[PDB]
RNA sequence: UACCCACACAUGGGAUCAAUAGGAUACCAUAACGAUGAAGGUCGUAAUAGAAUACGAAAGUAUUUACCUAAUUAAUAUAUUAAUGUAUUGAUAACCCUUUGAACUUAAGCAUAUCAUUAAAAGGAGGAAAAGAAACUAACUAGGAUUUCUUUAGUAGCAGCGAGUGAACAAGAAAUAACCCUCCAUUGUAAUCCUUAAUUGGAGUUGUAAAUGGUUUAUUCUAUUAAUUAUUAUAGAGAAUAUAUUCGUUAUUAAUAGAAUAGAAUAAUGUACUUGAGUAGAGCUGCUUGGUAGUGCAGUUUGAAUAAAGGUAGAAUGAAAUAUCUAAGGUUAAAUAUAAUGGUAUACCGAUAGAAAAUAAGUACUGCGAAGGAACUUGUGAAAAUGUGUGGAGUUUAGCCUUAUUUUUAAGGACCCGUCUUGAAACACGGACCAAGGAGAUUAUAAUUAUAGCAAGAUAAAAAUAAUCUUUAUUAACUUGAUUAGUUAUAAUUAUAAGACCCGAAACACAGUGAACUAUACAUGUUCUGGUUG
RNA sequence: ACCAAUCGAACUGUGUGGUAGCUGGUUCACAGCGAAAUGUCUCUCAGGACAGCAGUUAUUAUUAUAUAGGACAUAGAUGU
RNA sequence: AUUGUAUAACUAGUGGGCACAUGAUUGUAAGAAUGAUGUGCAAAAAGGGAUGAACCUUAUGAAACAUUAAAUAUUCUAAA
RNA sequence: UAUUUAGGUAGCUGUGCAAUUUGUUUGUAUUGAAGUAUAUAUGUGAGUAUAUAUAGAAGAAACAAAUGAGCCGAUCUUGGAGGCAGUAACAAUAUAUGUAUAGAUAUAGACUAGGGUUUUCAAUUUAUUGAAGUGAAUCGGUGUUAUAUAAAA
RNA sequence: AAAAACAUAGCUUUUUGUAUUUACAAGAAGUGAAUUCUGCCCAGUGCAUUUGUUAAAGUUGUGUAAGCGAAUGUAAA
RNA sequence: GAUUCCUACUGUCCCUACUUACAAUUUUGUGAAACCACGAGACAAGGGAACGGGCUUGUUAUUUAUCAGCGGGGAAAGAAGACCCUGUUGAGCUUGACUUUAGUAUGUUUUAAUAAAUAUUCGAAUAUUUAUUUAUUAGAAUAUAUGGGGAGUUUGGCUGGGGCGGUACAGCUGUUAAAAAGUAACACAGC
């Protein structure tokens, strides 16, 4: 130490216990392989399931919407499904969550009608394998990132704006 | 470092380096545990902690693709590489799309014979020789020249062109640099199909427009 | 890579270990020979392993052109001895020559130990392969 | 004759160059032991047998399996009537869960601290194990079981406040799944359970309750065996022979075993209001954590309430409001970690290298014992050290530099190199001679210089087909507040930590072996012959 | 004194490539430039850090209307 | 007298010194110990003091020709 | 266009030669590649190029890349071979015809502990190979115990 | 390093009456055969015997320990 | 065992001489080691790291290339000096060195039920003591004292070598000190 440096802080056992990432491209080949092999087992059904829309907790991320975990049974009561029937279709159900507002309940209730208007139901699996219908693979109806919009207002109303 | 040696010390008219203990053979009494000793480990042993890969900026990797493509249309850049293009018709050249219906090797070989494209197949074939170094014993026995490249649109490679020596194929989507400029020089003789050549105008745009397929890319200006 | 492993590999030392340490039916098929043209019209395959006593003819090498009968077969060396050929020794030239069976084509067979049963089994299995393709 | 030099030819030795049925590293699959006798050992069997290698009196090419060995006519326990049946015991050297637990070292000394919730040692299971359905996080317009990756972050904090050590929420992803006992289960009836060929013999009211069919057809995937492949080419990967041929590659089928999905047919459907005590918490005492006056655990004394009740909300106690949850009984797939064993590849080494071993290598050989542990491939034939033949000088002077056709002599110059040192030819240390080997390379974090892309913005984070920096704007806080072109990479140098340019102590701790030499106690055996005195 | 040729704490394996302000060694050519053995602090005196002496690269001209280990003219300080 | 001057950034070695001339302190004295000013050896070639780290002439690539300094001219040994 | 500058230990910077492997381009070889030994030319120097003999199968150059990247020394590691030197230090009974006549030194023989084929014979020169050889009711062990594993007296 | 060192009988002091063993016994120390002697000192340090200072836990609250200090003996300590 | 004197006795001595055996000297056979910068001839004086084989001025040997002796020199060979000093390097041992601990002594709380007596505080609370059988494995958790029987570690610097003595180890004045500023000594006279 014979010049102008910052105070170094390097721990003694930093290089003695090391984990190396040599298997990174070989791991990503396997995960796409079992994902594609699982798709043929349930052929007409989609790969993923439905998720609700929630808000983020703190004030740093207060203006962001995000895919949550599961649907409360009261939002299913608005759409008209029962929880033993809705689990057999690709719908996730959460029971720990509590209802808070009206705006977050009318949003999720409208979203369940859009999913019901698209799915069909056959008799048995022999009938379903014979029909050739394109199988969806990504997320199911995700959120999309917003674009900000600036409103133009007249000159008179700025003295009485809110 | 397998043994259990220890230094004997001074007072014996002998060096300080660690000696193999025990007895009963020619081995006992010899040195160990040093880089200057026979059957001893080397100082600074190599390890797998060493960095094996480098990191390059994304916008620079797309520039080197855009430059080496333009060199394949230049005349003297191809001739300095070593290809024989004296009798070829016009460069760049683009054949019709109906090419991937060929199911035999005999049919695809006539297509090169229809143009004046045979001496590249022969000059690859006569140039095979041994390697000068110790790499003969390590799966690097023969080395030969490089021939024509063919860019197509199919996501699976064509089995008709696989056997001919000195012909490589590459899809339009991936576009490696290990083929378009081998050995750090540009000017490889390329042949384009129809649909792949028509996909270039979306892939790079003009000097003012942005690319929509490649996000945040624009061709550089002239200094 | 123990012995007779029969691998798909491109290394020099891995392929050569399968040539020395092969056993069983794999050692037989290394010593095969090419068919004549008129024999090819009768059966239809390309090659077949070699037994003792059938008349062969050399088609390449310093002994080109001579025709003889097979006297011995050496499985441990991949060599055979053909009649009419002489090799120099330190006393005489009466030593018969040792050749590799990839340089010879045989002209007439020798039917011993169920040889006709084996040849007719291959000719049946060949034409069924052609019917799968069309 | 000996001593010295020059040339030519022969001995001695295994360096250089070229090859290779050997090794090293990374990735993928598997993850199969044992009382129905394992792993390991001793002795035997070949027509002429020693080493190596394979095999058990059926013995050197689908059954048998000599003798020890957990080694078992047993031991610790349960069931039926001293006998019989059932379960456990041994091997491991990587990953997993508990118990016990150091010192060398750093602080330029050392005693709290660090190395360290480490090494050694003991117990217990599986192909994975452990964990897992809030007596949670927060203060928002609120989120939602467990596990793993990026980031927050070398931050809040802890500490002779010294050296040093060190977390979580929120945010972006991989993968997703929830359930069962504990009351008073229709008392118009134990409706249950083990065993027997048999309501045969029991268990059970101090409370047991357990629906059943494997037939057939089709499809997909994995593993092992067997078969056919042009000489134009769905075959230019590679080997072998000689100076134009084969095995394969490529591309197709068959057989056996295992797994999953679907159809048809055969079997089968009653009633169910349970919530966890010598626990949770107090006083004294010891360990652990970043947790600061419990973050978590344990010994001793004491020991409650039952939803009109109880717990928690990052300084202490007492009190109050507002939020948000309900402990002390049980099961659970996927995403994740790594050996023995078998495969595939490579900017790795090429016989003083690579594993100790190109394998008659854990072999020969050493030690009372725990234990220690080498040399040797095939062609070419360097130097050190010698032999024979021919030629030449002198007896007073090795080798080197300069100038000269008196160059096997003459005149001048000239102490033996490396190294500490004010100062070395030194009576200062190392070096008799040749060959081969042999010491500032790698990684993390900062800074300056050169170069490249974009620029008020910059980016290959994990993953799939966000964050950080410019700029935490100052202050301990309140009160207050515009401004120095950056960020991402490639290369060289310097600083700190890693074995850290290479070789070198006297010592300390953990786990084990010796009274054949010699010392002491106990048991059992053996211990030659002649005189003196009194 | 003795405890297997070892005894004022035996022998074998591991932590271990234990720490050393202390001895020893450190491998190719030419060209440009070129030192210190002094001051202060230190459980400091066989060792460290700051200052001094050195090297490399860079930008800029009235900071030549300027500088100097010099001299001359003028005004002064001192107690050998 | 000087064609430049001035300003920044990064980084190494060294901190055991000795001798001559002038002048001092302690000591009977010392090739003894410790300070002050200048120049050297360390790190500096050739020629002369017979020989010598510091004495006397004297600035630096490879050579040839003429002139001197320090010192010398019986002989070794160039020069009455 | 140096008519001006050029020594140098510790130390700092620039231009260049040698070795192994990787991508691209150009070329050599059975009328003879790599290695080794003697000469000649060339470079201020690290070095390079050619010629003759020997041997028998693969090696060179240019533009870029990766380092286990250049020895006289460490009482350095492993192998081979000198001087001193044929020097120190040790061994050395008589017979003209003999499986004998003499001389000389040393007490000898059985059980146990330890050794394990050294025993005996044949053939070839304290060696090498090949055969043969160990016979128990009465000679040892196997039995009893030394106040919770003990006797070849 | 074989002695002038160690041992020895002889002399003396001390602890134990709940010993698998029982005071002519079982543990701990110093001098060194026999003969003749073994003087004075308890202030210091130790050892023994006997009636000002001092912790925690418990109770509505309060109180109580050994040890140290003081007195008396003891030098073949 | 350590020390002195008489008698006898003698190569211990005056002062050495002669004989024999075994090694040695001569021949054949088996056939090593320490040591080695270079050693090619040796001296007198000089200077020099203050005792040269080599450097500078002087004086000098030589049997055809030997054999057997001898111990002046090569500051001869063996062993990284045991004596002395330094190191912020160790170990055995002692104690009124620093910090602690096994063992042991004494309190408090836990301890079978029952009845009675006595004492101390205010009908009640404490304490002491006796008797019976219905318990009786014999211990556990904390506090104070004793504790080289044990366990870790330390035990400054300057200095005409270290130790003993002094502090020239922090402040102030005059002289050393040489007419600007700056300057040493276990030098001077003092605070
Ligand atoms: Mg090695
Ligand atoms: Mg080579
Ligand atoms: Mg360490
Ligand atoms: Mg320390
Ligand atoms: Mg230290
Ligand atoms: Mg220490
Ligand atoms: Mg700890
Ligand atoms: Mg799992
Ligand atoms: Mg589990
Ligand atoms: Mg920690
Ligand atoms: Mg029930
Ligand atoms: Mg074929
Ligand atoms: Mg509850
Ligand atoms: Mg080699
Ligand atoms: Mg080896
Ligand atoms: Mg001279
Ligand atoms: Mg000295
Ligand atoms: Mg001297
Ligand atoms: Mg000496
Ligand atoms: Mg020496
Ligand atoms: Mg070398
Ligand atoms: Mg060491
Ligand atoms: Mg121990
Ligand atoms: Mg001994
Ligand atoms: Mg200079
Ligand atoms: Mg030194
Ligand atoms: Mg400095
Ligand atoms: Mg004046
Ligand atoms: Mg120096
Ligand atoms: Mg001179
Ligand atoms: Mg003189
Ligand atoms: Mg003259
Ligand atoms: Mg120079
Ligand atoms: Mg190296
Ligand atoms: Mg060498
Ligand atoms: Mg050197
Ligand atoms: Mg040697
Ligand atoms: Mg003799
Ligand atoms: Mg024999
Ligand atoms: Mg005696
Ligand atoms: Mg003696
Ligand atoms: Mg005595
Ligand atoms: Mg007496
Ligand atoms: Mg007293
Ligand atoms: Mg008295
Ligand atoms: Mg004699
Ligand atoms: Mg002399
Ligand atoms: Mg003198
Ligand atoms: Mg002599
Ligand atoms: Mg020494
Ligand atoms: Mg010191
Ligand atoms: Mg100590
Ligand atoms: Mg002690
Ligand atoms: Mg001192």
């Amino acid at each position: 130490m014979k010049n102008n440096h910052i105070l170094p802080n390097n721990h003694r056992n930093a290089m003695k216990r090391v984990k190396e990432w040599h298997n990174q491209p070989s791991r990503a080949q396997r995960r796409a392989k079992t994902r594609s092999s699982k798709a043929k087992v349930l052929y007409p059904a989609p790969l993923k399931k439905l998720c609700p829309i929630v808000r983020c907790p703190t004030i740093r991320y207060n203006k962001k919407q995000r895919l949550g975990k599961g649907f409360t049974p009261e939002e299913l009561k608005e759409a008209g499904l029962e929880v033993n029937y809705a689990r057999r279709i690709g719908i996730r159900v959460d029971n720990r969550r509590r209802n808070m507002n009206k705006e977050t309940l009318d949003l999720n209730a409208q979203r369940l009608k859009e999913y019901l208007s698209k799915i069909t139901i056959f008799k048995n699996g022999k009938e379903a394998k014979e029909s050739g219908v394109k199988q969806h693979l990504g997320r199911i109806m995700p959120v999309h990132k917003m674009t900000p919009k600036v409103e133009i207002i007249k000159k008179a109303e700025v003295a009485s704006y809110e | 470092m397998q043994h259990s040696a220890v230094s004997w010390g001074t007072g014996r008219a002998i060096a300080r380096c660690p000696r193999i203990g025990g007895g009963g053979s020619r081995r006992s009494g010899q040195g160990a545990f040093a880089n200057f000793c026979r059957k001893g480990r080397m100082a600074h042993p190599t390890t797998t902690m060493r960095r094996w890969c480098r990191k390059i900026v994304l916008n620079t990797r797309r520039i080197a693709l855009a430059m080496s493509i333009a060199a394949s249309a230049k005349t003297s850049f191809v001739e300095s590489r070593g290809h024989k293009i004296e009798n070829l018709k016009n460069i760049p050249l683009v054949v019709s799309d109906d090419l991937k219906k060929f199911e035999k090797t005999k049919d695809a070989f006539e297509l090169l014979k229809n143009f004046n494209l045979t001496e590249e197949v022969e000059r690859v074939k006569n140039s095979k020789t041994l390697r000068g170094t110790k790499g003969k014993m390590r799966n690097r026995r023969f080395r030969m020249r490089k021939g024509l490249l063919l860019i197509h649109d199919s996501p699976v490679e064509l089995k008709a062109f696989r056997n001919i020596p000195g012909v490589d194929q590459l899809s339009i989507n991936k576009l490696n640099i290990f083929e378009l400029a081998p050995g750090g020089h540009a000017g490889r003789l390329v042949m384009w199909t129809e649909s792949a050549f028509k996909k270039l105008e979306k892939l790079f745009g003009k000097f003012n427009e942005e690319s929509r397929i490649l996000k945040k890319f624009t061709l550089p200006k002239k200094m | 890579m123990l012995a007779g492993r029969k691998t798909k590999s491109s290394l020099r030392k891995k392929q050569r270990k399968a040539l020395f340490t092969a056993v069983g039916k794999d050692r037989l098929k290394r010593m095969s020979s090419h068919l004549s043209e008129e024999l090819r019209s009768q059966y239809g395959f390309r090659s077949f392993p070699v037994a003792v006593g059938d008349i062969v003819k050399v088609h390449s090498g310093p002994y080109k052109g001579k025709e003889g009968q097979i006297l011995e077969v050496f499985l441990k060396d991949y060599r055979i001895t053909v009649e009419g050929c002489l090799e120099e020794n330190e006393e005489k030239e009466n030593v018969p020559a040792k050749l590799h069976p990839c340089n010879v084509t045989f002209v007439k067979f020798n039917m011993d130990n169920g040889r006709e049963k084996q040849l007719e089994e291959k000719k049946i299995a060949r034409v069924q392969h052609i019917e799968r393709e069309q």
